[PDB]
């Protein structure tokens, strides 16, 4: 009676494939993000009925070249930037140019807007001593500064943004995109960028981009 | 003064290198010069296992050579019946970042782990009929990259915290810790008698461990980059490693050095997984270029290719009866080759 | 749609030509 | 709205009326009279010798409305015979009053779209083989393209059959049956179903172009829903919604205005049962096209000439949505006479016939994903 | 300190230097002799008939 | 076995010059992008300069542009750092760090605390 047990196996298989279809709907409807700043911390937030799962790595060593490959298929990597600035530029460079993360978009949050605003008052070392080419840098004409702030905070903000956009515009090839922020709502800014990422992914399948 | 210690270790490294050089009277490529080639190995895909949603990092065959567990980063363990392609169990995982899975030799348990730094044991033979977490082995401070059962009560794990651990499953406690690696330990392979095991790490080094003593018998170097995969030879006296330097190498325990390198000029991608055939004549290696290469382990000539996958070949395993090969991939499919 | 419109134009033309070759047969003594 | 069938009927009724007369006709009773007859075209009364006979121009003539006041003539000529000439074996007749006072254009339109549908048919069966054959290519997007590809094939075949049926129902074999008053293909349900299949195959193509636009618009609206649920709806909208107005059209065309295998749009009002639902599909894909192009220009200038890329995407999107139709779609047959009609027929037929070719080339053959599947396969084949 | 790690390296190296190593020629002949004694037992080397293949 | 051995450090007057060498051993030197990394007293490891496999693509940290120049000689398996106009804040232990994998654009983890393909370093004092 092997057909009696082969029928039982085929019965248990359809029960599994039924659950896997419900799991497929949940998996495709959720956007998972990597936050780079016990073994891993998971944050669930929801914006306009869209589900976001953000994963922040904790209790991993500072060597990332192996465990960072687990996130090649997240919607985006959220890169929060705090010579700590040059180290962040090097980390962004190796993420951007890694063969497995080459189709993953990066949302840059140039954090510490107020800290950069207060450090620049005669206590600015992290941008002037470490980046001597900033002393001859001018704020771009198409800059959109916040209403009310030092004219030297908007200069330091756009210099840092251009340091990162220099890496991202070199060898971008229209497969992954960089979304720099904090030079101008953070969950909304992630939601808007994720919507742009999904749209550009679809327009590529239709060969419209 | 550590400088005087740092230069004594320089002298010991030269002493070991000279002892190894004295033993290298011939090469394995000279001993096997007059034996016949295996010819052309032409395996075909016999099964395609479909049902995982995300990329697959790990698979492991059962000892019955019919059932196999696979781990996908969608958060599922699936036990497949390879003969009929039927799914037997689908286990949802608490953490979706699983990087390793093991099938117990008895068939009663599976283990998995990953970025949660936890090895989770699942009972497959519960009285009620469902599959539940038996234990969660905590104590590693980095992700789990590999795990292997010794029996129903002992499992050995490797971790990104540069250590390997032996666990007592019933007490949930770490019986032994294997320290000495300086990079992430990425793969481990138990010896056929489970008295020893080898582990390859991200320091381009492989180490041989005594399970009972908890100490490192031998260290093997020769790779240029991180070792991603490791596997004993069928008789337990040799093992093969796959590295990011795009080569495989064969090390011998009793000669204490490398015997072959399995490399080609056209291969510039890393090896993700290695496995021997039943007799050890064929060394199968998965690659980043989406393919698997079959190597003549005694002549270091590429004997075949498995070219069915559309994304990275992440894992690879041969049945205990030598009957079939299974490959998982980042395209979310397993293939059985024969 | 185009197809229908073209078919109705050829259909009407063919019907009129047919009806105007029945009469011709009659003049030929049938 | 002339008809062969009504013409032949009227002939027999005109046959009857005079055929009755020639039996009942009071005798001229003047000697040298000319025997009356019916010559399959006119009923000639007995005429006085030597003088001509003026007879009403036959009311059964298809163009007889043109001229109520016409006449046919013959002469008694006073020997009791009628006039005859060498090389003629008949009683002299004068029809010169009663006679009816572009094939090539239509043929040129035909030749165009027959090549277009043939090229489209060939390129679409070898493009559905590529999508069906490769398992890696299977996805909800390619499933919709496959149904669209099949919808073009059904539209191409239904045209080939419909040029054949128009040929069958206007053939020298057929007409002689219909003169003889016997039954013809035209009176069969075999031909009426051909021109009901041609309505469904045309209308299903317009509604599978709509499904392509609606699916693309829901992916780009950042709208995520059940895929398994959504595909069942799309199949039942491309293939099923056309039945909701093609079937009622067949019901009305059978109860009312059953003639000409339904080839001829006699009323021009029941013909709206098919046109308006089709114009709904035309309208929505134009709205979807505008929204998709607006999304594309927004993406293009966010990368900060964009008009080479924008023109390429606009021209690539046109065959997939069928937006070449909006140009002349509202130029409704009713209002489209004269040379305008030619331009409406030429542009629509020539583009639609080749439209299946564009979509096969653009969305199968030049697709980078599809070309990748071929390069992957050639190298794997080389190893053997 | 880093001295405590450097002294453990010396201890491991001493224990690793004092092991018995056989010749590579003898070591290679043992692997070659294993693959010969099990060549008939390897289905991927010598394919079995489709009657015996559970994945036929 | 992968081995990187730095030399050429020492005590130098401010404004002086110094040339560091790195003898590479145990890998195909030309397949790998190479870096110089330093650790100032009390600070963590900080990236200084890198050079691509051929020697064409070269980059520096901002505070050393114009003063330091990096060069590799693939024939001798040697990496060089020529340091000019040295400042008192250039006092550090200088490490020769190899990128983890060959033929890659990215270079992960060369400033990590326990990176394996990094030498023991040489002390530069200004
Ligand atoms: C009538 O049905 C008997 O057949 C002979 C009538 O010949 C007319 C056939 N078609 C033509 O002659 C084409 O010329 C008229 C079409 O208009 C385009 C300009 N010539």
């Amino acid at each position: 009676d092997q057909r009696n047990e082969e029928k039982a196996q085929r019965e248990a298989n359809k029960k599994i494939e039924k659950q896997l279809q419900k799991d497929k709907q949940v998996y495709r409807a959720t956007h998972r993000l990597l936050l780079l700043g016990s073994g891993i911390f998971e944050t669930k937030f929801q914006v306009d009925k869209v589900n976001f799962h953000m994963f922040d790595v904790g209790a991993q060593r500072d060597e990332r070249r192996k465990w960072i490959q687990c996130f090649n298929d997240v919607t985006a990597i959220i890169f929060v930037v705090a010579n700590r600035l040059q180290a962040a530029l090097k980390l962004f460079d190796s993420i951007w140019n890694n063969k497995w993360l080459r189709d993953t978009s990066v949302i840059l949050f140039l954090n510490k807007q107020d800290l950069l605003a207060e450090k620049v008052l005669a206590g600015k070392s992290k941008i002037e001593d470490y980046f001597p080419e900033f002393a001859r840098y001018t704020t771009p004409e198409d800059a959109t500064p916040e209403p009310g702030e030092d004219p030297r905070v908007t200069r330091a903000k756009y210099f840092i943004r251009d340091e990162f956009l220099r890496i991202s515009t070199a060898s971008g090839d229209g497969r992954h995109y960089c979304y720099p922020h904090f030079t101008c709502e953070n969950i909304r800014r992630v939601f808007n960028d994720c919507r742009d990422i999904i749209q550009r992914m679809h327009l590529r399948q239709y060969e419209l981009l | 003064e550590l400088d005087q210690l740092r230069q004594e270790a320089e002298q010991l490294k030269n002493q070991i290198r000279d002892a190894r050089k004295a033993c290298a009277d011939a090469t394995l490529s000279q001993i096997t010069n007059n034996i016949d080639p295996v010819g052309r190995i032409q395996m075909r895909t016999r099964r395609t296992l479909r049902g995982h949603l995300a990329k697959i990092y790990a698979m492991h065959w059962g000892t019955d050579s019919r059932l196999l567990v696979s781990a996908s980063q969608d958060g599922k363990l699936i036990i497949w019946d390879s003969y009929t392609t039927n799914k037997v169990h689908a286990i949802p995982l608490r953490s979706s970042w699983v990087m390793t899975c093991a099938y117990a030799p008895s068939g009663n348990y599976v283990a998995c782990g990953g970025l949660d730094n936890i090895c989770s044991i699942y009972n497959l033979k519960t009285r009620e009929g469902n599959v539940r977490v038996s234990r969660e082995l905590a104590g590693h401070t980095g992700y789990l990259s590999c795990c292997r059962f010794l029996d129903d009560n002992q499992i050995v794990t490797s971790s990104g915290d540069t250590t390997c651990a032996l666990w007592d499953i019933e007490t949930g406690q770490q019986t032994t810790t294997f320290t000495g690696h300086t990079g992430d330990v990425m793969s481990l392979s138990l010896a056929p008698d489970t008295r020893l095991f080898v582990s390859g790490a991200c320091d381009a080094s492989a180490k041989l461990w005594d399970v009972r003593e908890g100490m490192c018998r031998q260290t093997f170097t020769g790779h240029e980059s991180d070792i991603n995969a490791i596997c004993f030879f069928p008789n337990g006296n040799a093992f093969a490693t796959g590295s990011d330097d795009a080569t495989c190498r064969l090390f011998d325990l009793r000669a204490d050095q490398e015997l072959m390198t399995y490399s080609h000029d056209n291969i510039i991608c890393g090896i993700t997984s290695v496995s021997f055939s039943k007799s050890g004549r064929l060394l199968l290696a998965g690659y980043d270029d989406f393919n698997c290469n079959v190597w003549d382990a005694l002549k270091a000539d590429r004997a075949g290719v498995l070219a069915g996958h559309d994304n990275r070949v992440s894992c690879l395993g041969v049945t205990d009866d030598g009957m079939a090969v299974a490959t998982g991939s980042w395209d979310s499919f397993l293939k059985i080759w024969n | 749609h185009a197809e229908g419109t073209f078919t109705s134009d050829v259909s009407s033309y063919l019907e009129g030509q047919a009806a105007k070759e029945f009469i011709a047969w009659l003049v030929r003594g049938r | 709205t002339v008809s062969l069938w009504e013409t032949v009927q009227k002939w027999r009724e005109y046959r009857r009326q005079c055929q009755r007369s020639l039996t009942e006709d009071p005798p001229p009773a003047t000697d040298l009279f000319c025997n009356r007859t019916f010559d399959e075209y006119a009923c000639w009364p007995d005429g006085e010798p030597g003088s001509f006979v003026n007879v009403s121009c036959p009311w059964y003539l298809p163009w007889a409305s043109s001229v109520p006041q016409g006449h046919v003539y013959r002469f008694c000529t006073a020997e009791g015979l009628w006039l005859q000439k060498d090389n003629s074996s008949l009683p002299w007749r004068d029809l010169s009053e009663c006679e009816e006072s572009p094939e090539e254009q239509l043929l040129f339109l035909y030749i165009i779209y027959t090549v277009g549908y043939a090229l489209s048919f060939s390129a679409l069966v070898i493009a559905s083989a590529i999508l069906l054959g490769f398992r890696h290519l299977h996805c909800t997007r390619n499933y919709i393209h496959l149904n669209l590809f099949a919808s073009f094939i059904l539209r191409a075949l239904s045209v080939f059959i419909k040029d054949a049926a128009l040929k069958w129902m206007y053939s020298t074999a057929a007409q002689q049956h219909q003169w003889d008053g016997l039954l013809s293909y035209q009176d069969s349900l075999s031909c009426r179903l051909v021109f009901l299949l041609m309505q469904y195959c045309v209308a299903a193509n317009y509604y599978w172009l709509l499904v392509e636009g609606v699916y693309l618009y829901t992916l780009l609206a950042f709208s995520v829903f059940s895929e398994q649920w959504i595909f069942r709806l799309y199949v039942s909208i491309g293939w099923g919604v056309p039945l909701l107005f093609v079937v009622p059209w067949g019901i009305v065309k059978y109860l009312y205005e059953d003639e000409g295998c339904w080839t001829r749009n006699s009323n021009m009002n029941y013909w709206l049962i098919i046109r308006l639902p089709i114009l709904f599909a035309i309208g929505v894909n134009f709205l979807i096209f505008v929204r998709v192009i607006c999304i594309v220009v927004s993406k293009l200038k966010a990368n900060l000439d964009i008009k080479c890329r924008l023109a390429k995407s606009t021209l690539t999107l046109i065959p997939l949505l069928g937006t070449h139709e909006v140009i002349f779609a509202f130029v409704m047959d009713e209002h489209a006479r004269g040379t305008l009609r030619f331009i409406k027929l030429f542009t629509e037929l020539s583009f639609t016939s080749f439209q299946g070719l564009m979509v096969a080339i653009l969305y199968c053959f030049v697709n980078n994903e599809v070309q990748l599947e071929f390069r992957k396969s050639w190298e794997r084949w080389r190893l053997e | 300190a880093s001295i405590a790690q450097a002294r453990k390296l010396v201890e491991q190296l001493k224990m690793e230097a004092n092991i018995d190593r056989i010749k590579v020629s003898k070591a290679a002949a043992d692997l070659m002799a294993y693959c010969e004694a099990h060549a008939k037992e390897d289905p991927l080397l010598t394919p079995v008939p489709a009657s015996e293949n559970p994945f036929r | 076995q992968v081995q990187l051995q730095e030399s050429g450090g020492g005590l130098v007057q401010p404004g002086g010059s110094l040339r560091l060498s790195c003898a590479a051993s145990g890998f195909t030197f030309s397949n790998y992008k190479m870096n110089w990394v330093r650790q100032a007293p009390g600070k963590g490891l900080e990236w200084v300069s890198d050079i691509s496999q051929s020697g064409a693509s070269i980059s520096y940290t901002g505070s050393v542009k114009g003063r330091f120049t990096i060069s590799r000689d693939n024939a001798k398996n040697t990496l060089y750092l020529q340091m000019n106009s040295l400042k008192p804040e250039d006092t550090a232990v200088y490490y020769c760090a190899r990128c983890p994998a060959p033929f890659t654009r990215d270079c992960f983890d060369v400033t990590s605390t326990t990176y394996a393909y990094r030498g023991q370093g040489t002390q530069v004092t200004v």
